[PDB]
């Protein structure tokens, strides 16, 4: 899954 | 109320004591009780708040993917008939991931926002703006999904402007901003090429002001750095 | 209410959906609405209604632990004062947790065990009330300490007594009440010879039955067998 | 951690 912050 | 009673300081006390066991919606709720109070908030406060949030969110939304999916599944050819079992528990978890967020949102609005007047008060409510506003388009089915994207993206820009104009390139709160208003370009608004085109020139201008950094600042930067180049690899 | 108006047959498929979610709260709240439609649970049933308390309270035992072991370190020569907070937020924690476990006390006792007639109902829901008090001892520190101690004893007991002479000794609900029960002897009972000498009878009993099961049968009791010599392992 | 389940 993409990252996210 | 509820938290109407409780110090200030006894608030953020019990919400570092929640974090340290993991129940973020308490967290959450000392927090709130905390922005309540009417003060501004310190660096490491706005961390506590973002983070509270951040988990309570992440796992309502973890949650609405999965029975979206079953959902979706219920809905495609030769599929057996359930009933509406499946579709009202989504929108349940629906209803309560918004009620989340409008919370956060509530909270930016009155007051954090209008009193921020650093950068990185400034910079760090506008991206939770951002990031609530997306939370809530990755649900959006109806009339208002064009508008809630647009509030998205308008908060995300006020925040990348500021962001350009008052913070060096390997600020945290920079990359990550960036980071996720790349997310939301790839996967909200339609637009891959642009997520791409703001992950590259984020990560490469951050590359070159590392030699202005501390062992520890620059060990924090390239933390989010790897983020922007794990997201550069899935898309590429 | 609040499930008063929903279909069991919805609650029930809604605690599957939430479980695939991890939605355990809402998991429980569902199979709570499932049990007071009053009709008896099937073996399927009284799965759900167990993993749904067994993963709420599991997360409040752990975030209790968490917590008291900071209270305790608060309590340490020199350490600083550093007010009432910690005791408020465990106490807060506790008592949700006590509500947790007296609301599925009260189920088993309104109405699930008198209904229950078969072994496999009977000592289920039996192995349950022991659990609960169980977690009730894990916490008490007052004058109903040893009255809860001895409803935790008092309800395992009338599960083994059950369990001995109405199912085979591999039986995965005998297994995992003698796993639970000899855990209750070495830590709340104070006899570790006790539970020493149930894991390893357990074990050894299972060990010799082994030979009269199908391959799926096998795996099963094999899988709860293991969490016996973990233990052993453990405590010797 | 012991085991129960
Ligand atoms: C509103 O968006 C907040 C979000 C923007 C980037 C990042 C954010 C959140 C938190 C608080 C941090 C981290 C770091 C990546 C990891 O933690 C460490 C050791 O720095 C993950 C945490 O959720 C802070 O620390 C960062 O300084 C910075 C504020
Ligand atoms: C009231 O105590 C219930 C507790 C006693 C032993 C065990 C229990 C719970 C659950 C439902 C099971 C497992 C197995 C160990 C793992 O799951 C599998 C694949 O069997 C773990 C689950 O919590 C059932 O399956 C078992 O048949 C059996 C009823
Ligand atoms: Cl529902
Ligand atoms: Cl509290
Ligand atoms: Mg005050
Ligand atoms: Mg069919
Ligand atoms: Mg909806
Ligand atoms: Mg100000
Ligand atoms: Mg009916
Ligand atoms: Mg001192
Ligand atoms: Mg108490
Ligand atoms: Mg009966």
């Amino acid at each position: 899954r993409r990252k996210s912050v | 109320g509820a938290m109407g009673s409780m110090e200030r300081a006894s608030l953020i006390q019990k919400a570092k004591l929640a974090e340290q066991a993991e129940r973020y919606e308490d967290m959450a709720a000392f927090m709130k009780g905390a922005v309540e109070k009417g003060e501004e908030l310190s660096n490491e406060e706005r961390n506590l708040l973002s983070v509270a949030y951040k988990n309570v969110v992440g796992g309502q939304r973890a949650a609405w993917r999965v029975l979206s999916s079953i959902e979706q599944k219920s809905n495609e050819e030769g599929s057996e008939e359930k009933g509406p079992e499946v579709r009202e528990y989504r929108e349940k978890v629906e209803t309560e991931l918004q009620g989340v967020c409008d919370t956060v949102l509530g909270l930016l609005d009155s007051h954090l926002i209008k009193e921020a007047g650093d950068a990185e008060s400034r910079v760090f409510y506008l991206k939770m703006k951002g990031d609530y506003y997306r939370y809530l388009a990755e649900v959006a089915t109806g009339d208002d999904k064009k508008r809630i994207i647009d509030s998205a993206r308008s908060a995300y820009q006020e925040a990348m402007d500021i962001s350009k104009k008052e913070m060096p390139p390997t600020h945290p709160i920079r990359l990550g901003l960036a980071l996720n208003f790349s997310v939301f370009h790839y996967e909200i608004a339609n637009s891959p090429e642009e997520a791409i085109s703001l992950a590259k020139t984020t990560f490469d201008e951050a590359m070159a002001d590392l030699h202005t950094l501390s062992e520890d600042s620059y060990k924090d930067s390239t933390l989010i750095m790897q983020l922007l180049r794990d997201n550069l690899t899935l898309w590429t």
